[PDB]
RNA sequence: GCCCCUAAGCGUGUGCUAAGUGGAAAAGGAUGUGCAGUCGCGAAGACAACCAGGAGGUUGGCUUAGAAGCAGCCACCCUU
RNA sequence: ACCUCGAUGUCGGCUCGUCGCAUCCUGGGGCUGGAGCAGGUCCCAAGGGUUGGGCUGUUCGCCCAUUAAAGCGGCACGCG
């Protein structure tokens, strides 16, 4: 029903996740606690997750790898993405960080293909305006 | 739909068909596109998924022994290519059949002449 | 608006309808224009209109020209008269226009745009036209 | 409803068609249905 | 036929009262709106006198004098301060040999010029010619063009049965026709506009009005505030279409900026019955911003015509005077003195420059503090499955403070009576 | 032509009759009559299906092939499983109860409203807010499920009436 | 109106060709 | 470059005038006349439907074989009478042309590209006049307005002619003018 | 002019019209219909129909309480 | 300027009508910026109805009290 995204270091977010998911009725107490202690190795990082709740509201967290367009930009150090998407340069990649971040990202994906995933990854660099090559 | 196009998917279905030491053909009618990633996840050591379009395949069977397979044209064509052999590929392609239930065996081509799918199987459990 | 700045003669005949165009039937100026397959007078008022509605529906460039001008002059007694009297001023000019014509013509790049605003000015003309290109 | 000479499929919705031998106009929203007359 | 041409101006003038500040100002605003209209203005002529000259309007040397300047200048129209008996243009017309204009006549061409769409034809129709049946006399004698002729009146022998004179046609015959059935669909548009405008006023939605001289800024305003382009300004002049569009206070809450076209002074009856169509704006409005020129060395006159127009308009309904909010626009245009000699007479004025926004932080705060919230103080506490309620208190609701806890979504804000009920089960005072 | 070549298969426990222009079909559910346009012929196929046919390929015979062809399709689906056409009743105090071969609604009108089911059509309940209409003529059925959508005005401000279960009708508001 | 139309299109005719008197 | 003679077949027109001519295009034979240094002209009925394809396909100045009679004869078509109401072609004329004679004629000019955003482009002259033997001139010809800047003006002389042709007209010609775009007051300025 | 009033043809052959058009009318609207001529796709499966594929990269970025694919804005790349 | 000058007697009010619908009311619908009430607009509809007074010669016009409503026009600006 919903999905979302959310940090392991911290928990219930008001804005994120105060009118976002709880407005639908999850029972976030303890869904960011067990999120925390399923991933909180990866610290700070954002993560996506997507939640699937039966009838009683029984719930179950999917985890996904951390969002393509920051680990694109915190390479080059910047932590947010470009306010005009290929208008305003923000960051440069290379090539092999961009087919890792892809490979990465495949089991995000619905792609079978490696090579496919980078140029995937590619296309969601470029088109925020990120040199890639 | 597209006729110059024609040519070109022909050739690139020949290459890799001819490229594979045996070939079996089957209908992969349910599955949604992800099974395919488990699929070819657990093929990967010895064989390799595609999908393909009948309307050319079968003007492109005629190429080859495949012909005996013209019956056998119909739903939507899944060429599973094995590298080398076909049991190396065919015990993992039968089993992952049996259990995700979105493909069914049809057709199949090894030493330039169909194999019926009574064979293919046969050489699957051998 | 368009008004000839000065007139040999403020008083002449009907100009006459009969016959087709025999000069400026073939677009020159631009890459549409619109011709006219009947008989009219245009005059200096429509013609304003037409273009203020081709204008307004460019709205940021191409070129539009006008081959035809009012210089006619055409009179009407004053009202509530009887016949008599010699005849009356000149109140509105036309222009004499004949089947083949070319009225006006656009240049703009996009086809689709040009041909709507053409068909917006054959809406406020009162003739029957068609739109035109320069290719045979 | 309107009821005008002139009968314009005015959105993509819109369908103009023939019945009982007058011309007129369907949509998903009932601003737009006209008949010509 | 029937128009007016001022071609070139050669004002005249009479003082009558007040000071010689006062007839050069009207003499000065007389020849702008000449300007304006188009002719060119060759020189200007002041006779001051304890009381008018109910005879030319003028003295009949005078008169002569002016004949002579005319001629000598080639001129071809002259411009009275005033508005005159046909008997007055008739006696001026036959010592000048020339055509004579006045302020009302020239005000109301410049509108004919002017409007283009809507109701605006017909009502500027309708003032002209219920100002020329006055002076149908006058202008009649002046009639100018007619295409000269003789009489234009011979039935026939009677007998026993006298001609038609079922005359249903006349020159305002048709004005006459027209306004009455006109008139209907002025107030038609009103009402089922109006039905909108309850709506409006349903929400805190509330209306604001913009009361302003001629060509004082009336639309910068409204392109500083509202940012709204505005068609020509929609306020010059001589503007007739009044325009409204939906701006925000200061603190967010939304209402309606309404332009208006602007006053001279003592605009003619006859228009001020075609600005009733902007004018029950003013009464309609909850808030007047009543605008001044910054660059005036006078304001008060421009700011007691205004006074006065809209004290006439409200005696009509007795409606409680909104408030009003004294603003100076154009305001770098004059001096520190300059603009100490309105301030020290009126100090609450806020002195803004539109071109630039130079106060216009101030103002808007003046302007939505002084329109004062249809709304309640309201502190409640929603669980966080009523998300949907924290959006509609972000969308429709003014929050104060927002704050989240385990129980639920701590809000103190202002909110509408209806949602007030809705949501007084979790109020802390409940 | 297109649709109105395809034959009509007759399942097994069908019955049909070609009898002169006019066609009879019965089965389990009961009998059913057509007829048929004179330029268009019909007949009955060796392997159990009824075959339509013309003897040109004008304007009119074009416009009724398709016609009679999905004629006799449904009248040999009405024979075997007929027709049933759902309801549903929205708004708080709303309600439908059966009186037998007839129907009552409570519609928030001053007095309740009665509509009879007609010959060959039957009205089931399943609740008070919700039930069905079934019979072995689509023809009859859609028209009597046309009444009964017609009884209430529609109400787009807050959409109480009874429309079908699929029916997802337009919804503006009303400031208060 | 309608006389003046009528009286004009009886004009147009088989044993007329176009021409009848008084218009 | 070089283009095959396009056949065409063409019976002598038995009568003429007016009428003759007229009934020839009701019944689909468009008159036309063939002359040339090949002494005293003679007057052609061709086939309508197929000279205007042959005619669309390969322009105004397309070069024919005409089976006069079964006589094979090579033309060149050099100008068309054509009706301006409804486009008809009433009549054409036919330049008896040997091979390799070198002849003057009339060509199109194309306009292929875009300027910059702020630009407009402004052709000026269609056609342009080229001396060329018969069989090698050109249907059209092109001029680029590909990445020009501000005020430009392409003249006669500053195109690439091909090989074989010379420019018979005035080279300073002004065929195209690129300008800055009007604006919309710009617009309304126009036509006052 | 030739069905009866009303003398002579409900004449012969080939097509068009559904409007009693015939047996009054304009700008303008429109998918009525016959003919002719074009250009695109098309058994290598054209359009339709039923969709098992149509999922995901991923809040594509900024705006975002918020726009997660479809309150808005920028690109608008991508397999399987 | 076509009939009427070896005569076609004119405005308003009265009596008596009759016809058109381009509908003021009553009746049936569509859309509505149609919560309800009450409105606006357009379509169909001519069966019946459509007040009395003050000023005005008055047509017309303004006003008072009602009313579901106080419709608009033709008939020698109906009828001496
Ligand atoms: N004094 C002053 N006037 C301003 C300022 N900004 C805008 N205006 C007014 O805005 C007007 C803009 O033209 P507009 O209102 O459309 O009408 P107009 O110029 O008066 N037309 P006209 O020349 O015929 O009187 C200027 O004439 C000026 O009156 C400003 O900073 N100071």
């Amino acid at each position: 029903l919903i999905k979302l995204q959310i940090q392991a270091g911290q928990a219930n977010p008001a804005p994120p996740v105060g009118p976002a998911l709880g407005q639908h009725g999850v029972n976030i107490m303890e869904f960011c606690k067990a999120y925390n202690a399923a991933t909180e190795s990866q610290r700070g990082n954002v993560i996506p997750v997507e939640i699937t709740v039966y009838e009683d509201r029984s719930f179950t967290f999917a985890l996904k790898t951390p969002p393509a367009a920051k680990l694109l930009l915190k390479a080059a150090g910047v932590q947010k993405g470009s306010g005009e998407p290929h208008k305003t340069k923000v960051a440069k990649v290379t090539w092999d960080q961009v087919r890792e971040i892809a490979e990465t990202k495949k089991a995000d994906l619905n792609a079978n293909d490696i090579d496919a995933a980078a140029k995937i990854i590619a296309g969601t660099a470029r088109s925020m305006g990120i040199t890639v090559e | 739909m597209a006729k110059a196009d024609k040519a070109t998917a022909v050739a690139d279905i020949a290459e890799q068909f001819k490229a594979s030491t045996a070939t079996v053909v089957t209908e992969y009618r349910g599955l949604t596109v992800a099974n395919l990633a488990e699929l070819r996840r657990a093929l990967g050591d010895s064989a390799t998924y595609t999908v393909a379009k009948n309307t050319l395949v079968k003007r492109a069977a005629s190429e080859a022994g495949i012909e005996g397979l013209d019956e056998l044209f119909a739903g939507p064509t899944a060429i599973a290519f094995v590298k080398g052999e076909a049991v190396d590929a065919a015990k993992a392609i039968k089993k992952f059949a049996k259990d995700n239930k979105a493909l069914v065996i049809k057709g199949g081509y090894m030493d330039g002449k169909a194999l019926s799918v009574a064979d293919v199987e046969k050489i699957a459990d051998l | 608006m368009l008004i000839p700045r000065k007139v040999k003669h403020r008083k002449q005949h009907h100009p006459e309808q009969r016959g087709i165009a025999s000069g400026g039937t073939s677009v020159s100026f631009g890459d549409y224009g619109i011709q006219a397959l009947e008989h009219a007078y245009i005059t200096n008022r429509q013609i304003e209109s037409a273009r203020i509605a081709i204008n307004r529906h460019i709205k940021r460039g191409g070129k539009v020209w006008i081959n035809i001008f009012p210089d006619r002059p055409l009179t009407k007694k004053p009202a509530e008269t009887r016949m008599g009297s010699g005849k009356g001023s000149p109140e509105w000019w036309v222009a004499n226009v004949k089947p083949g014509r070319v009225l006006f013509e656009l240049s703009y790049p996009d086809e689709k745009t040009a041909r709507d605003a053409l068909t917006r000015a054959i809406h406020k003309l009162p003739i029957k036209a068609r739109i035109v290109t320069r290719e045979e | 409803m309107k009821v005008n000479p002139s009968v314009k499929p005015i959105c993509d919705k819109c369908r103009v068609i023939r019945r009982h031998g007058r011309v007129m106009v369907i949509c998903s929203d009932p601003r737009h249905k006209q008949r010509q007359g | 036929y029937r128009q007016l041409r001022l071609e070139r101006v050669v004002l005249v003038g009479v003082w009558t009262e007040g000071s010689a500040a006062d007839a050069e100002a009207s003499l000065a605003e007389l020849a702008a709106l000449a300007e304006t209209a188009g002719s060119e203005v060759l020189e200007g002529l002041i006779q001051r006198r304890d009381k008018p000259d109910p005879s030319t309007y003028i003295g009949s040397g005078k008169a002569a004098e002016l004949r002579e300047v005319v001629l000598a200048t080639g001129a071809d129209t002259v411009i009275c301060d005033g508005e005159l008996s046909p008997a007055q243009l008739n006696a001026l017309e036959k010592a000048v040999k020339v055509k004579v204009i006045d302020r009302t006549a020239l005000i109301l061409d410049i509108f004919a010029q002017h409007a283009t769409s809507r109701e605006g034809k017909a009502q500027v129709s309708l003032a002209q010619m219920e100002y020329m049946l006055p002076r149908l006399r006058g202008w009649g004698e002046s009639m100018s063009r007619q295409a000269g002729g003789r009489a234009g009146g011979a039935g026939g022998g009677v007998g026993t049965r006298g001609p038609g004179e079922t005359k249903i046609e006349t020159d305002r015959r048709r004005i006459r026709e027209r306004m009455a059935k006109l008139r209907r669909e002025i107030r038609d548009m009103k009402k089922i506009r109006d039905t909108q405008r309850g709506s409006r006023r349903r929400s805190e939605i509330p209306s604001v009005a913009i009361v302003g001289y001629t060509n004082a800024g009336k639309s910068s305003l409204l392109n500083a505030l509202t940012g709204a382009g505005v068609l020509v300004e929609n306020a010059l002049f001589a503007t007739l279409e009044p325009t409204t569009r939906r701006g925000e206070f200061e603190d967010g809450r939304p209402f309606v900026l309404t332009d208006t076209v602007g006053f001279v002074r003592h605009l003619p009856t006859q228009l001020v019955e075609a600005f009733r169509s902007t004018l029950e704006e003013v009464v309609d409005a909850d808030l007047l911003i009543h605008v001044v020129d910054g660059s005036d060395v006078n304001p008060l006159a421009q700011i007691n015509a205004v006074r006065t127009v809209i004290n006439e308009v409200v005696a009509e309904y007795d409606i409680a005077p909104p408030p009003e909010l004294l603003v100076v626009n154009k305001i770098d245009a004059a001096t520190g003195v300059g603009l100490a000699q309105l301030r020290r007479a009126l100090p609450d004025a806020v002195f803004v420059s539109a071109r630039t926004g130079d106060g216009l932080d101030k103002l808007r705060s003046r302007m939505g503090e002084l329109v004062e919230s249809t709304d309640a103080t309201v502190d409640v506490t929603i669980p966080y499955d009523r998300g949907d309620l924290v959006a509609r208190v972000h969308t429709d609701g003014h929050v104060d403070a927002t704050e989240h806890t385990d129980a639920g979504t701590r809000i103190k804000a202002r909110v509408p009576a209806p949602l007030a009920a809705t949501l007084r089960e979790y109020a802390t005072f409940a | 032509s297109r649709i109105g070549k395809q034959p009509v298969p007759v399942p097994s426990g069908v019955d049909v009759t070609i009898n002169g222009q006019n066609l009879s079909v019965k089965g389990p559910k009961g009998t059913l009559t057509l007829d048929v346009a004179e330029p268009i012929s019909v007949s009955r196929a060796e392997d159990g299906a009824i075959v339509v046919t013309r003897p040109d390929d004008e304007r009119r015979s074009r416009s009724l092939h398709g016609l009679s062809r999905t004629l006799i399709a449904n009248l040999v689906t009405g024979v075997t499983e007929g027709y049933t056409q759902k309801m549903e009743i929205f708004g708080v105090g709303y309600r439908v109860q059966l009186k037998g071969q007839n129907l009552e609604f409570a519609l928030g009108y001053s007095h309740p409203v009665l509509i009879e089911a007609p010959e060959g059509i039957t009205f089931a309940v399943e609740s008070p807010t919700k039930f069905s209409v079934s019979g072995i003529d689509k023809q009859k059925v859609g028209q009597i499920s046309a009444v009964i959508r017609r009884l209430r005005r529609p109400d787009p401000y807050k959409g109480k009436g009874v429309r079908y279960e699929g029916e997802q009708i337009r919804r503006k508001v009303g400031k208060t | 109106a309608k006389r003046g139309r009528k009286k004009r299109d009886r004009k147009h005719s088989k044993a007329n060709h176009g021409k009848r008197p008084n218009a | 470059t070089a283009n095959i003679p396009n056949k065409l077949t063409a019976n002598v027109r038995t009568r003429t005038g007016k009428g003759a001519s007229r009934q020839a295009r009701r019944d689909g034979k468009v008159p036309a006349v063939l002359y040339g240094h090949g002494t005293d002209p003679q007057h052609l009925e061709l086939n309508a439907r197929d000279f205007a394809a042959v005619l669309r396909s390969h322009g105004t100045n397309a070069i024919l074989t005409l089976d006069i009679e079964g006589t094979e004869q090579l033309a060149l078509t050099k100008a068309l009478d054509v009706h301006p109401i409804r486009r008809n072609i009433q009549h054409a004329d036919l330049l008896v042309v040997q091979r390799g004679e070198k002849v003057t004629v009339e060509v199109t000019v194309l306009v292929e590209g875009d300027a910059t955003p702020g630009t407009l482009v402004t052709q000026d002259a269609n056609t342009i006049e080229i001396e060329a033997e018969a069989l090698s001139i050109p249907e059209q010809l092109t001029v680029s307005v590909e990445g020009v800047e501000a005020g430009t003006q392409i003249t006669a002389g500053q195109i690439s002619l091909p090989e074989g042709v010379n420019l018979i007209s005035d080279p300073e010609l002004l065929v195209v003018n690129v300008v800055e775009a009007p604006s919309a007051e710009a617009l309304e300025e126009e036509g006052a």
